[PDB]
């Protein structure tokens, strides 16, 4: 304690009241001249010190402090994802015990934990400074830590792995028994605990109890952003160059993911208010985008998108987080695409390439690493963890920085006519948890083309029979995508007979343009309707009131439906019969045509009105704040 | 309920229970859900009004709805604990006066778009 | 988040605690610890500051206000903060005959201070004596205060400092007393021109007044080469009819909004400003219709990326 260094890399004498050692240092180091004075050996002594202090980052004093530039830089292939690299590495032959460290490191990386505590196990044998001894003694418990809740939670967790045995397992479990890792410090030799006292904390259940505590900094409102962002890369570099497995923990992670949102939180708070007093400030680069794809999970990033403006955020070193992207894509192709598939591995590894996939929207990608991104997206990510839905999401999300191109377009193309294959089987059935399906992705390809037919899908749809239903129900949702002969083609499989048969055709795209006879039918079931009167009505109210339909035989069933009265006829509506909660179910489009009605406006103006003062409701103030209705 | 949820972005209540139900056509459906879906972005067409889609799940798979699905919840099940809650699904169900108003999860498609 | 719709449970514990607070800023400032006072007057600070949502009875009421007004340091608690908390003291109690009287001789010590040439009030946020004086007259009309009266009567011409301070506490003075110095003090200078039209003096700008705006306009434009936007909410108002106002546009932002809504640039408008206009300055920003899509837009920002509810309150109520 006789100084403290802080993060940016400035000394202050602290706590020593004898000579400033640090100080004749630093003058030592600017000046060469009195460094001549030195011996020989103290000579090379202060090349060394130097070289430490220039590679640990600490350049001067706080009172000589000038231009201090504080750029990240982790030297580590466990944290820039270099799995291929780290393969490599272990694959070659160790020549040093500190190589079997890093090896063991990159064995954890890669989960190949039972190479890793076997390889740890050995370098403890091979190692009584005794700092490696220390630190393997450290990561075995810990990698002893992780295997013990992989093997929990796959017990628990959707198909049975025993990715270790069962002789392993029982190995391990008594060759840590009654192992303490608080008596593990105590128990070195007294030089190590005198000169290697910094290395404690890594024995200790908990380590970043004070980092998390100073995040309260960061949720002030009354500098700290720049002090929390260097101590976690602080941390991030010494737990990674280090080759800790502490760092892979939950306690690690969630001390990133606060730290991060908290800043990012912290940068919003200070834009807005700045816009408030002003009237019209964190710049993300590729460490910041790998400690959020590594670190959040998906509903973490969303809690990030909803309370804050990333859009709003800059991205910088945008080819370097492309280069990652791309890894991210190869390593998911190499895990999927062969078998590959290491399971403890993947566990970790999956969640950290949806949320880099996830956060790429944010991330402008050239076309072949979007191409090799969407490929390995929609072609080689499992569907336990991506389902068609949540692959759809994934993939429209790249949209935003990169409009649709060709070869993307491709692709997507590429992909439908394999779910069109899949579904050869009459079996076979799309699953999604969003409610998306391969129907989306048409409709994606249509937004971004407006003319682009699929020539494979036209011709399955050519080679369609009667037999294979499935088949045709699919490529009918894809309808635009085909050709003309194709759309004839598959138009003779259904009828439009009964007023069912149109609802369906609606639904699934089968016909977009009213014609007569659908609207004789739809005038059929309301007058049925409306002689039993002593869900399409709503329907047929909202097509009218749209233009989809103009039969204007329609008013003689006024007086049933509040809503159908509603949208047929906007002028001659009770407006004490309207119900607010029908403006939460409508979409942009229908929104806005009530909106720019010039009739019903203000009636729908006034409750929306009533809404937001009464219930301070957020969708009711948005939708009245948004198309004004 | 106290795993009842309401969600007011579509007036909706989620609540982990199972329906069964009979449609205008007799046919008897056991332990079925709904799941809704609020897409405000969603590519529509030119028939499209809905905010929402809303897909129903029979024994763990959906169905495909090629008939009116006018139909009336015959008794309603809470998974966790086994009590009937039945009448509660139609005194909400009177309450809400939106379509499906209990829902086994709603799926907010918002803050996932590009365009959010 | 609205706080005065928040109930408050247990108001008389927090009201004896209110007054424990008020007896301790009485005693240190009466032997004071200055240890103990940094660490305390944040507390009785925030405990006055967040009392606004507490009722209070009549003597507890007058025991915090008379600690607040009279033994809480000037340091920490300047005269327009003091006048903010006091007046945040009377969102639950309206003023009754005691703090009425307590705040009374708050200003009275204030003018025996300003019998000095030298004193002056230090104000961050702009709010002086003459805001505790139209807090008194706000809750009871005719209200004469007997002392300032007193010293009225008794000014002369030497004791300037207490003419003018006096001048902006005309209202709670007797006729005799306003009689008294209106004789011995008028109106010829812009701040003169703004007490007069604060107190009730002036109703109409008389061409005197606005040649004095003209003249307070040349001296701004030859420097430039805050009473700005008090000018240009006088203008827009059509209460200043004088029509030279445009050569002045360029000093500041609001002048330039008030004045030229359509020339005005939106890019420097300030959303904070909306939260400083009145009812009737809102109600005519609104009905101006040149400058309504525009500010419909900034609430509407604010509204979305702000959570001040005050921009929400006033694009409901007003539509500006």
């Amino acid at each position: 304690y006789d100084y403290h260094f802080e993060v940016n890399g400035t000394v202050v004498r602290h706590k020593n009241k004898g000579f400033g050692y640090m100080e004749r240092f630093f003058e030592l180091k600017e000046s060469c001249d009195e460094r001549s004075k030195l011996s020989k050996k103290q000579y090379e002594r202060f090349n060394a010190l130097f070289n430490f202090f220039e590679k640990n980052g600490v350049i001067c004093m706080a009172k000589d402090a000038g231009t201090l530039n504080t750029s990240i830089e982790i030297n580590s292939l466990a944290y820039h994802g270099k799995y291929d690299v780290m393969k490599k590495f272990i694959e070659e032959q160790s020549v040093s015990i500190e190589d079997d460290y890093k090896k063991a490191f990159f064995l954890a990386c890669l989960g190949r934990w039972e190479e890793s505590y076997d390889l740890y196990s050995n370098i403890i044998l091979n190692s009584i400074n005794g700092c490696v001894y220390y630190l393997s003694q450290i990561n075995r418990y810990r990698i002893y830590q992780s295997i013990t809740q992989a093997v929990t939670q796959f017990n628990g967790l959707g198909r049975h792995y025993k990715p270790f045995t069962d002789e392993f397992l029982a190995r391990i479990e008594r060759e840590m028994t009654n192992f303490n890792i608080d008596d593990l410090f105590n128990g070195m030799p007294f030089e190590f605990q005198k000169k290697y006292k910094i290395l404690e904390f890594l024995s200790d259940n908990q380590f970043l109890y004070d980092d998390t505590v100073k995040l309260f900094e960061l949720t002030n409102k009354v500098s700290s952003d720049i002090v929390v962002l260097l101590r976690l890369y602080d941390n991030l570099r010494f737990l990674y160059e280090n080759c800790l497995w502490s760092v892979s923990f939950h306690e690690f992670h969630q001390y990133i993911r606060n730290s991060m949102s908290l800043l990012i939180e912290k940068a919003e708070y200070e834009r807005t208010r700045d816009i408030d007093e002003l009237g019209f400030g964190f710049f993300m680069e590729y460490y910041d985008f790998v400690n959020i794809s590594r670190h959040f999970k998906i509903d973490d990033i969303k809690n990030l998108e909803r309370s804050c403006s990333i859009d709003k955020i800059r991205f910088g070193e945008q080819e370097k987080i492309e280069e990652y992207l791309v890894g991210i894509a190869e390593e998911i192709t190499k895990q999927f695409s062969a078998n590959g598939m290491n399971v403890v591995f993947y566990t970790q590894f999956i969640s950290e390439a949806k949320a880099a996939l996830y956060f790429a929207k944010y991330v402008k990608l050239s076309e072949e690493g979007l191409g090799k991104i969407v490929k390995a997206l929609l072609f080689y990510f499992p569907e336990r963890d991506l389902d068609i839905g949540k692959r759809y999401v994934w993939l429209e999300r790249l949209t935003k920085c990169n409009e649709l191109p060709k070869s993307i377009i491709s692709i997507i193309d590429d992909f439908l006519v394999l779910q069109a294959e899949k579904h050869i089987d009459q079996n076979y059935s799309e699953v999604s948890s969003n409610g998306l399906y391969s129907r989306d992705y048409g409709a994606l390809i249509k937004h971004f083309e407006k003319n682009f037919i699929s020539k494979r899908l036209s011709e399955i749809t050519l080679c369609l029979t009667q037999d294979k239903q499935k088949q045709i129900d699919f490529l009918f949702k894809l309808l635009p995508l085909l050709s003309t002969n194709a759309k004839s083609h598959l138009l003779s499989f259904k009828s439009v007979e009964n007023i069912n048969d149109l609802m369906n055709g609606i639904r699934i795209g089968l016909i977009d343009e009213f014609t007569p006879e659908h609207e004789e039918l739809i005038i059929e079931y309301l007058e049925t309707r409306k002689v039993n009167y002593i869900d399409y009505m709503s329907t047929f109210g909202i097509w009218y009131f749209l233009e989809e339909i103009n039969n204007s035989k329609m008013e003689e069933f006024i007086g049933m439906d509040d809503q159908y009265d509603f949208f047929v006829d906007p002028e001659n509506f009770d407006y004490k019969k309207f119900i607010p909660s029908w403006l939460k179910n409508y979409n942009d489009k229908l929104l806005g045509k009530i909106a720019g009605n010039k009739h019903m406006k203000h009636h729908v103006i006034e409750v929306l009105k009533e809404r937001v003062k009464n219930s301070n409701d957020k969708r009711y103030l948005e939708i009245l704040m948004n198309y004004f209705i | 309920t106290h795993d009842l949820v309401y969600h007011s972005k579509i007036n909706t209540f989620v609540w982990d229970v199972e329906f069964d139900i009979v449609l205008s056509d007799s046919k008897e459906l056991n332990k079925c859900y709904f799941v809704k879906c609020f897409n405000p972005y969603r590519i529509n067409g030119k028939c499209d009004f809905a905010v929402s889609s809303i897909d129903i799940f029979s024994e763990g798979k959906r169905l495909l709805i090629e008939n009116e699905f006018n139909f009336k919840i015959t008794k309603a099940v809470h998974v966790a604990t086994s009590k009937d809650v039945t009448e509660i699904v139609l005194h909400l169900s009177e309450r809400i006066s939106s379509p499906f108003p209990i829902v086994k999860e709603v799926v907010y498609l918002d803050w996932s778009h590009p365009q959010f």
